[PDB]
Parts: structure tokens; C-alpha cells; sequence
């Protein structure tokens, strides 16, 4: 067997959004409504690739 | 009955017994050869169907 290839943890560095889930909850209709675009090209990657590797960006 | 009948009923008789010996040598080696290697329609056991596996996408992405 070979070596799991891992991102470096420079790779995985990005703003969080940290806030509680009640802030999430009572933002989240609207969320949906305006980030569907780059939230629904996230989620076709995963089921597609598999993989989390590979959706990174 | 004349010799000419009986003898050529016994090489009738003798082809036959003959043709099933030879068959009789032939299904034993190959019962050995499907036995052993297993790429015959016989000694095969069954193998789980694939078609029973579900393609559909799943509640989460890794599968």
C-alpha cells in the first residue's frame, strides 16, 4: 500500500464563520436563497468525487 | 444368423461401447479441470448478485 496523500495545513486555512447555530438557524432561509450557487457546485463535488481532498477549493 | 450379420452387428455393437467409453474418459478430465480452476458452468457457486446494490446517492458524499 502506498502513502495517504494529505493538503499541507497552509492548504486548509480559510476565514471561519463562527457564530452559534441559532445565528446559522435563523439566517439559514435566506442563506440558502443566496449562496445556492457556490454551496450547490460544493455539494455536486463531494457526492461526485468522493473524496474531500479533491473539493477543497 | 450368419457370421457376416453377427460380425458386423458385434463392430456395431463394439463402436458403440467404444464411442461411450472414450466420452466416459473425456467428462472425468473435465470435471478435474472445472473443479480445479472453476471457469466451467460446473462447481459454480453462487456469488452474491450485484444487482441488488443500491447506486442511488446516499445522505452522505463518501460511498
Amino acid at each position: 500500500p502506498g502513502i495517504v496523500e494529505l493538503p499541507s495545513l497552509e492548504d486548509l486555512k480559510v476565514q471561519e464563520v463562527k457564530v452559534s447555530s441559532s445565528v446559522l438557524k435563523a439566517a439559514a432561509h435566506h442563506y440558502g436563497a443566496q449562496c445556492d450557487k457556490p454551496n450547490k457546485e460544493f455539494m455536486l463535488c463531494r457526492w461526485e468525487e468522493k473524496d474531500p481532498r479533491r473539493c477543497l477549493e | 444368423d450368419g457370421p457376416e450379420k453377427n460380425y458386423e452387428r458385434t463392430m456395431a455393437i463394439l463402436q458403440i461401447e467404444a464411442e461411450k467409453a472414450e466420452l466416459r474418459l473425456k467428462e472425468l478430465e473435465v470435471r478435474r479441470l472445472m473443479r480445479a480452476r472453476g471457469d466451467g458452468p460446473w462447481f459454480h457457486y453462487p456469488t452474491i448478485d450485484k444487482e441488488l446494490i443500491d447506486h442511488s446517492p446516499k445522505a452522505t458524499p463518501d460511498n
